């Protein structure tokens, strides 16, 4: 008898500044946390689009558990796929692609491997934008290969439009590209 | 029992749905953010 539509995982979405005069708990902010269809939409609706956002600053959703941070026990032997953004993409391209993003991941849309999937991030930098998946496992070179062509896919990426999977240790190369 | 999968097509349509125009109750007060 549900109403709401549940999500197969609870997800919870962060705020982050980049405040170098600040502790990162300190820049650290959890907006909300959701487990339905609607609820996400309802926090969706009522936010600040990514593109409006300040530079310095960053959207995160990952699975209720898991810190933000690399340093997590689920980051930290992992990787992420890397969207490159020019900052001229931000008013066009930087809003689309991010709740595609994000409706990859409530969607669970990589079939079985999506449990390799911890959340996602979107970077708003005067430099330029940046958009990833992180996944628990930078080895996992079936999973992640599989993340990387849906997402892809999803995002509407012509063919010669690459892009690339870093580990985190390595961020601190491409492992893969799809 | 099974994985609880979603396409596109099913969790836009989920939008139209009025509860979604409610606003989380405990949504935090941010500048720049929930302003």
């Amino acid at each position: 008898p549900h109403m709401k539509h549940p999500l197969q995982n609870r997800w919870a979405l962060w705020f982050f500044k980049n405040d170098k005069s600040k502790t990162w708990q300190a820049n650290l902010r959890l907006i909300s946390k959701f487990d339905t269809v609607e609820d996400f939409w309802a926090l969706y609706n009522h936010i600040q689009l990514s593109s409006n956002l300040m530079p310095g600053c960053d959207y995160s959703l990952f699975k209720d558990g898991i810190e933000p941070m690399w340093e997590d026990e689920k980051n930290k032997r992992g990787g992420r796929w890397l969207i490159t953004l020019n900052k001229q993409q931000r008013r066009s391209d930087l809003d689309r692609f991010w709740l595609e993003t994000l409706l990859c991941l409530i969607g669970e849309s990589f079939d079985d491997y999506s449990d390799d999937v911890c959340g996602a991030v979107v970077n708003v930098r005067a430099k330029g934008d940046k958009i990833a998946i992180w996944t628990t496992e930078c080895e996992n070179r079936e999973a992640v290969t599989h993340i990387g062509r849906v997402y892809k896919e999803r995002l509407g990426l012509p063919p010669k439009i690459v892009i690339g999977y870093q580990s985190h240790a390595d961020t601190a190369k491409n492992r893969f590209v799809v | 029992m099974t994985r609880i999968i979603y396409d596109r097509k099913f969790l836009m349509e989920c939008r139209n749905s009025p509860v979604t125009k409610t606003p989380p109750r405990d949504l935090p007060t941010i500048p720049g953010v929930t302003s």
